[PDB]
C-alpha cells in the first residue's frame, strides 16, 4: 500500500485544549514531513525526520511539538494554539534512495476557535421538486440546504430508498459563510439530486439527505445551556409524491 | 537556493480544449521535478515525476510534462481536459535541504477553472417547498450556460450559492445550478436572482 | 558545481 | 586553455567509533577549490581558493546541502557494500569516489568522468559514451543493473554536460587571473661528486604551474635510465610544482649527458647541460 | 589492497640559512588512508604543522602534504617520521636540503 495514513481526519479545538495528530505509513521509509497549509497557498514545511531523528526545524513555534516513536510513525502534539493555526496539517513520506518521490496523507483539517461556544451542528432541510419542473422537463430536482454549522466543513450524501446514491448529485465544493461580517459565522452548504419524475412520484420512494458533521468529542468537556455539539450525523427525509 | 515560480497564479479554460501549466525552477543543478493536484478537502495527489532521462514525461489522469533545460521550465500539459479537473496545480522540486536530508519546495499553485460544456441549455427558475414546514422554501436557478455568471448575495437576508455541475453520465446530460433562500419575509424567486425586478 | 547523487545507491 | 573539474570523496567506516569519516574535495585542474570533512566544526563546504569566496550564501548553502547529502547516500553504499561482499558488520573499510568533466579551450564539452572504489579496487565506472556502466565484478553488477532500471546513466550525463560544464566554464571566468595561466618551470643543475671519478647531475624544475612535467637525460642525444633517479612530482604548498632528475656520470664526461624539460608553459622545450 | 607510502621531505624555497621557508613532508601512494605523520626538529616533534585535505590518484592511493613554517640553520637537522599500517615500524625520513 502506497498510503500515508492520518489520524484524526478532523479535528476542532479551544485555545487551552492538548491534542495529538498521529501520522503512520508502511512503505518502508526512513523520511517523513510535517506541513501545515492555509487556504490559497501551498503546503509549508515544519518538520522533517530523517532516521527518527528530527532533520529540519522550520522556526516551528514551541506550541507544535513533535515525535518519532519509530521509522512508521510521526506524531504532532497539539498544546494552547490559537485560531491563526487553523489549517490542513499534511503529512508526508520519502525513500531516503533511489527515486525520490512524497507520498502526501489525506491531512488533518483543524480548527482553532476562540470558544467551544462557537460550535454548532447542522439544520438540515430536504425541499421538494417544483411542479413546474416536472411540467418544464419531467426531471424532478430535490435541494439540501445544510444550516448554521461551525466550523466548516460537513459531509453531504443522499440516500434513496436505504443506499447511497452518487448518481444525479452536485453538492457545492465549498461551505457558504451565511454573513462574512463575523470573523466567526455559521455556514451554509446545500446540494441537488435530479431524478425522473415518474420516479419521484413514486410514493413509496424514501430520499434521505444525510450531513455528517465534525464537532467535539467525548473527550472535550461541555459545561453550557445547550446540548453539547458533538461529531454526528443530522438528516432530512422525503418521500414520493403521486400529486 | 531553490525556488519555484508557476508564473501564472489563475488559468481558465474551456472543456475539452488544451491547457499549458507553466514552471519554472531557479537551482544549480538539475533537481527532482513534480506536478501535484489538489481538491478544495482533500490532500495532494501527484500527476507525474521527473527524474529521469527523456524530457516527455506521461502521467495520470491524462496529464503530461515537458522538461526543458535551456529554460529550466517543466509545463504541464493535458490535450484535452476535463470540467472535472478544475482544481489547485502545485509543481515542486526535490532537492537536499542545508542538512543534506531531501526536501519538496513549492511554487505558489494555479488555480485551475473550467468551463464547462453543457449541451443544450434550457434556463429557468424554481420554487421548491420544504417536506416538512409549511412556509420555508428555496430557489433553484438552473440549465443555464457556462457563461453565465452568478452574482453576490447582495442584501444581507438573501444567500445564492455558487454554480454547480452535474453530470449524469448514461445519459449524457450535464447541467449547472445554483439555489437560493433567505429568512426574510417570504420574498420572491420570480427576482431573486437579479433580473430587473418586476 | 556538485551534482545529486540520491540516484547512486549500490 | 584546455581545463577540468573534479571531485574526490573518500569515505572510511570506523565501526564503534561512530559514523563513516566522511571527506570530499573539489578541484579545478590541479588548484582545490572547495572541501568538505564531517569531523569538520563548521559541517558546511568551505572554500580552499580565493576566487571561490565571490560565490554568495545561496552558493554555500547549496553545495553544503548537497554534499552533505552525498555523505549519506555514500554511507549506505558502505552498508550496501558489506551485504553484497557478504563481509562482517564490524569491519572497517573504504569507499571512494571520483567524477569531472574537461572542456576544450574555448569551454567545449570534451569528456565526463564517474567512478567508484571499494577498499582501493575498482567497483564501477561509466563508460566514455556516458550511457553505460564497466562493472568490476559479480557484487557491482547488481549495482550497474540498479542503475539501469532507474536511469542513472542519463541523470550523471546530463550532469557532465550541463552543470559540470557551466561550473567549470564560470569558476574559470572567475579565476582567469590565476587558474587561465602556466607558470613555466625555473630550471637549473647541480653537479656533485660522489668518488674520485664519478659525479651526479641533477636536474631540477621548481615553480611549475600545472604539475604535468618531463624530465629526460640523454647522453649523446640518447635517452638514458641506467644510473638515474627521478622523483615524484611534488608540491611546493604554494600552488606550484617541483620535480627532479639525476645522472651518475664519469668525471670529465659531463658535457656528454643533457637534461630535457617539458612543460605547457614552454613554447620550446627546454635543454640543460653541464 | 594495501600499498606502502612513498615519502619526499623538501622545502619550498631553496634552503638559505637566514630566512624563513616551508617545510614539506609528502606521503603520497598509500592505502589505507589512516596515516601518522609528524615533522622533527633534532628529533623533536614539531607542533605547528598543518596538512592538506585528503585526496587521491588516478591510483586510488592517497596523498598528503604535511608542512611547517621553520627558519633552517647550519646547525639544526630535521626528518619526516611516518606510520602507516603496512610499516612494520615507524618510517624516518631526514632532509636533505639537496634531496
Ligand atoms: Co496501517
Ligand atoms: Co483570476
Ligand atoms: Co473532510
Amino acid at each position: 500500500d502506497t498510503e500515508v495514513t492520518q489520524t484524526p481526519k478532523h479535528l476542532v479545538m479551544g485555545m487551552t485544549n492538548k491534542k495529538s495528530l498521529k501520522c503512520e505509513q508502511h512503505m518502508g521509509h526512513r523520511a517523513m514531513y510535517w506541513y501545515k497549509q492555509k487556504a490559497k497557498k501551498p503546503p509549508e514545511l515544519m518538520f522533517v525526520y530523517s532516521y527518527e531523528k528530527l532533520s529540519i526545524n522550520e522556526s516551528v513555534p514551541s506550541r507544535f511539538s513533535p515525535e518519532c516513536p519509530n521509522s512508521s510513525l510521526l506524531n504532532l502534539h497539539l498544546h494552547a494554539l490559537q485560531p491563526e493555526d487553523s489549517a490542513l496539517y499534511l503529512c508526508a513520506s520519502s525513500p531516503t534512495s533511489g527515486i525520490y518521490e512524497q507520498y502526501f496523507g489525506p491531512g488533518t483539517r483543524l480548527t482553532v476557535t476562540e470558544d467551544l461556544k462557537n460550535v454548532f451542528p447542522p439544520e438540515v432541510a430536504v425541499f421538494e421538486p417544483s411542479e413546474a419542473e416536472i411540467s418544464h422537463t419531467q426531471k424532478a430536482t430535490l435541494v439540501c440546504l445544510a444550516t448554521g454549522f461551525y466550523p466548516d466543513h460537513v459531509e453531504l450524501s443522499w440516500w434513496v430508498n436505504g443506499k447511497e446514491v452518487h448518481s444525479g448529485v452536485c453538492t457545492d465544493p465549498q461551505p457558504l459563510k451565511e454573513q462574512p461580517a463575523l470573523n466567526d459565522s455559521r455556514y451554509a452548504l446545500s446540494s441537488r439530486l435530479r431524478v425522473s419524475a415518474t420516479f419521484w412520484q413514486n410514493p413509496r420512494n424514501h430520499f434521505r439527505c444525510q450531513v455528517q458533521f465534525y464537532g467535539l468529542s467525548e473527550n472535550d468537556e461541555w459545561t453550557q445551556d445547550r446540548a453539547k455539539p458533538v461529531t454526528q450525523i443530522v438528516s432530512a427525509e422525503a418521500w414520493g409524491r403521486a400529486d | 537556493a531553490q525556488s519555484v515560480t508557476q508564473p501564472d497564479i489563475h488559468i481558465t479554460v474551456s472543456e475539452g480544449a488544451s491547457l499549458e501549466l507553466r514552471c519554472n525552477y531557479s537551482y544549480g543543478a538539475t533537481p527532482y521535478l513534480f506536478w501535484y493536484v489538489q481538491s478544495p478537502g482533500q490532500g495532494l495527489q501527484l500527476l507525474l515525476k521527473y527524474f529521469s532521462g527523456d524530457t516527455l514525461v506521461q502521467g495520470i489522469k491524462g496529464f503530461e510534462a515537458e522538461f526543458k533545460r535551456s529554460q529550466s521550465s517543466f509545463n504541464l500539459r493535458k490535450p484535452s481536459v476535463h470540467w472535472s479537473d478544475a482544481a489547485e496545480y502545485f509543481c515542486a522540486v526535490g532537492a537536499p535541504s542545508g542538512a543534506g536530508s531531501y526536501q519538496l519546495t513549492f511554487g505558489k499553485g494555479t488555480k485551475l477553472s473550467v468551463i464547462p460544456n453543457i449541451q443544450n441549455p434550457d434556463p429557468a427558475v424554481y420554487q421548491l417547498r420544504d417536506s416538512k414546514s409549511s412556509d420555508k422554501s428555496v430557489c433553484l436557478f438552473t440549465d443555464f450556460d457556462s457563461q453565465t455568471n452568478v452574482s453576490q448575495s447582495k442584501d444581507s437576508d438573501v444567500y445564492i450559492t455558487d454554480k454547480c455541475v452535474l453530470d449524469m453520465r448514461s445519459m449524457d446530460f450535464k447541467s449547472n445550478s445554483a439555489v437560493a433562500w433567505s429568512n426574510k419575509s417570504d420574498f420572491a424567486c420570480a427576482n431573486a436572482f437579479n433580473n430587473s425586478i418586476i | 558545481r556538485f551534482p545529486l547523487t540520491f540516484g547512486w545507491c549500490f | 586553455g584546455s581545463h577540468s573539474m573534479r571531485y574526490f570523496s573518500t569515505s572510511v567506516s570506523r565501526p564503534g567509533r561512530g559514523e563513516p569519516r566522511f571527506i570530499a574535495v573539489g578541484y579545478v585542474d590541479d588548484t582545490q577549490f572547495v572541501r568538505f570533512d564531517s569531523d569538520a566544526a563548521s559541517q558546511r563546504m568551505e572554500p580552499r581558493a580565493p576566487w571561490i569566496e565571490q560565490e554568495g550564501p545561496e552558493y554555500w548553502d547549496e553545495e553544503t546541502g548537497k554534499v552533505k547529502a552525498h555523505s549519506q547516500t555514500d554511507r549506505e553504499n558502505l552498508r550496501i557494500a558489506l551485504r553484497y561482499y557478504n563481509q562482517s558488520e564490524a569491519g572497517s573499510h573504504t569507499l571512494q569516489m571520483m567524477f569531472g568533466c574537461d572542456v576544450g579551450s574555448d569551454g567545449r564539452f570534451l569528456r565526463g568522468y564517474h567512478q567508484y572504489a571499494y577498499d582501493g579496487k575498482d567497483y564501477i565506472a561509466l563508460k566514455e559514451d556516458l550511457r553505460s556502466w564497466t562493472a568490476a565484478d559479480m557484487a557491482a553488477q547488481i549495482t550497474k543493473r540498479k542503475w539501469e532500471a532507474a536511469h542513472v546513466a542519463e541523470q550523471q550525463r546530463a550532469y557532465l554536460e550541463g552543470t559540470c560544464v557551466d561550473g567549470l566554464r564560470r569558476y574559470l571566468e572567475n579565476g582567469k587571473e590565476t587558474l587561465q595561466r602556466t607558470d613555466p618551470p625555473k630550471t637549473h643543475m647541480t653537479h656533485h661528486p660522489i668518488s674520485d671519478h664519478e659525479a651526479t647531475l641533477r636536474c631540477w624544475a621548481l615553480g611549475f604551474y600545472p604539475a604535468e612535467i618531463t624530465l629526460t637525460w640523454q647522453r649523446d642525444g640518447e635517452d638514458q635510465t641506467q644510473d638515474t633517479e627521478l622523483v615524484e612530482t611534488r608540491p611546493a604548498g604554494d600552488g606550484t610544482f617541483q620535480k627532479w632528475a639525476a645522472v651518475v656520470v664519469p668525471s670529465g664526461e659531463e658535457q656528454r649527458y643533457t637534461c630535457h624539460v617539458q612543460h605547457e608553459g614552454l613554447p620550446k622545450p627546454l635543454t640543460l647541460r653541464w | 589492497i594495501q600499498r606502502t607510502p612513498k615519502i619526499q621531505v623538501y622545502s619550498r624555497h631553496p634552503a638559505e640559512n637566514g630566512k624563513s621557508n616551508f617545510l614539506n613532508c609528502y606521503v603520497s601512494g598509500f592505502h589505507p588512508s589512516d596515516i601518522e605523520v609528524d615533522l622533527l626538529k633534532n628529533g623533536e616533534r614539531i607542533e605547528k604543522v598543518e596538512h592538506s585535505d585528503l585526496s587521491f590518484s588516478k591510483d586510488w592511493s592517497f596523498y598528503l602534504l604535511y608542512y611547517t613554517e621553520f627558519t633552517p640553520t647550519e646547525k639544526d637537522e630535521y626528518a619526516c617520521r611516518v606510520n602507516h599500517v603496512t610499516l612494520s615500524q615507524p618510517k624516518i625520513v631526514k632532509w636533505d636540503r639537496d634531496m
